């Protein structure tokens, strides 16, 4: 429960910022410069937080703080 | 005068769509899958598009795609004008991309190869057989321990020395499952297993490589354009002989990439471009060295910036 509320902590959390400052909506990629590794570090926290399973195919493919949301959304309901 | 090396991507880099924005700005790159595709006898861009990625990660359809993938941005960056690079050198499979755009081997003739060598290694290793770990945080020693003390008779061994705290092994399926829970208990930051068919680079791929050796010898090696540095000994080689002892001998040794990319260093090379799909070898490129400069050269945007910078 409260996906967005989890999601925005735990990436605030990550790159050393305030939650305000945090954007759902903004690329990951280089608007917060996170690389491919720290990615897969961010999902393993992901796989223990909701208890749902990521693999590389799968987490690579995060660009926004959204699409996170999105898939954890969808492995919850499965 | 600034310098720039031109670095290929192994096998785990090809994903659904690679190449679909640079299709659309350049028709060379259809151009060069389409002369895959006589080769292969199926339509490998169709393949690369639509999917499924569980045919695309099947390592004998995987490299025919990374190679016709790789040798499409050198034809554009060759088409457009681009400034020639300094040295080369490839990851896994890149040093047949490499030695394609090195003017070493024929690009048609290297399809053939590259799909035959997919086959030879899962003949090796069967499929659900082995599987491949990458162990990020941890030192070398450490993760050459964790995988001697779980190996229980059967081969596990360190094989990719991609970055300093990121280490690639292959090996038995179970033993290297096995070995990579002990090095998450030694403390390693992941323990994440490569969704890659064949486990490449261990003592499981000798029989395959023996194989191997027997192919080369068939094929014509012409004389290199370009330095190409190998990833099994991190040497420049002239001779066809000696390029071919090294392709042999890479399939069942570790991967030095780590001191391939200091080795590029070292001859001035300023900045890196990766030639291929997705961004793997760039973010290992600040890991090993920090002060080095690196970028992505899989789409029209980065072709243009790349380009323009050099």
């Amino acid at each position: 429960n409260h996906p967005e509320v989890k999601i925005k902590t735990i990436l605030s959390l990550f790159l050393n910022i305030n939650i305000d400052d945090f954007n759902m909506d903004a690329n990951l990629a280089d608007a917060y410069d996170m690389d491919s590794t720290e990615l897969a570090d961010l999902a393993k926290e992901i796989e223990k937080e909701f208890g749902i399973s990521v693999t590389k195919s799968q987490f690579s493919h995060w660009e926004t703080g959204r699409a996170v949301l999105d898939f954890v959304s969808s492995s919850l309901n499965d | 005068m600034s310098e720039f090396a031109m670095v290929f991507p192994g096998q785990g880099s090809q994903d659904l769509g690679m190449l679909a924005d640079l299709a659309t700005a350049f028709p060379v790159v259809e151009q060069t899958f389409a002369e895959a595709s006589d080769v292969l006898g199926y339509d490998l861009w169709a393949l690369v598009q639509q999917g499924p990625e569980e045919e695309l990660n099947k390592t004998w359809q995987t490299q025919p795609a990374l190679l016709a993938a790789s040798v499409a941005i050198w034809r554009v960056w060759q088409e457009k004008g681009g400034k020639a690079p300094s040295l080369m050198a490839g990851h896994s499979l890149g040093e047949y991309s490499a030695l394609v755009c090195a003017g070493v081997i024929d690009f048609k003739q290297a399809i053939r190869l590259v799909e035959l060598r997919g086959k030879l290694m899962q003949e090796a290793v069967p499929e659900g057989t082995g599987a491949m770990y990458v162990i990020i945080g941890l030192d070398n020693e450490s993760i050459d321990r964790a995988c001697k003390e779980v190996a229980q008779g059967q081969i596990v061994s360190p094989v990719n020395f991609n970055s300093p705290g990121q280490v690639v092994i292959a090996g038995e399926k179970e033993a290297v499952e096995r070995a990579g829970d002990a090095c998450k208990a030694a403390g390693a930051k992941r323990a994440l297993p490569l969704a890659v068919s064949v486990p490449s680079h261990c003592a499981l791929m000798k029989p395959a490589a023996d194989k191997l050796a027997v192919v080369l010898e068939g094929i014509e090696f012409g004389y290199p354009q370009f330095p190409v540095v190998n990833n099994v000994d991190v040497k420049i080689e002239q001779s066809a002989e000696a390029i071919r002892h090294a392709l042999v001998r890479q399939l069942y040794n570790p991967v030095r990439w780590t001191e391939t990319v200091e080795f590029i260093t070292e001859q001035g090379v300023g900045q890196l471009l990766e030639i291929g799909p997705g961004r793997v070898l760039t973010g290992l490129t600040k890991r090993i060295v920090n002060t080095l400069s690196a970028a992505a050269v899989n789409d029209t945007a980065s072709l243009i910036t790349a380009l323009e910078n050099n």
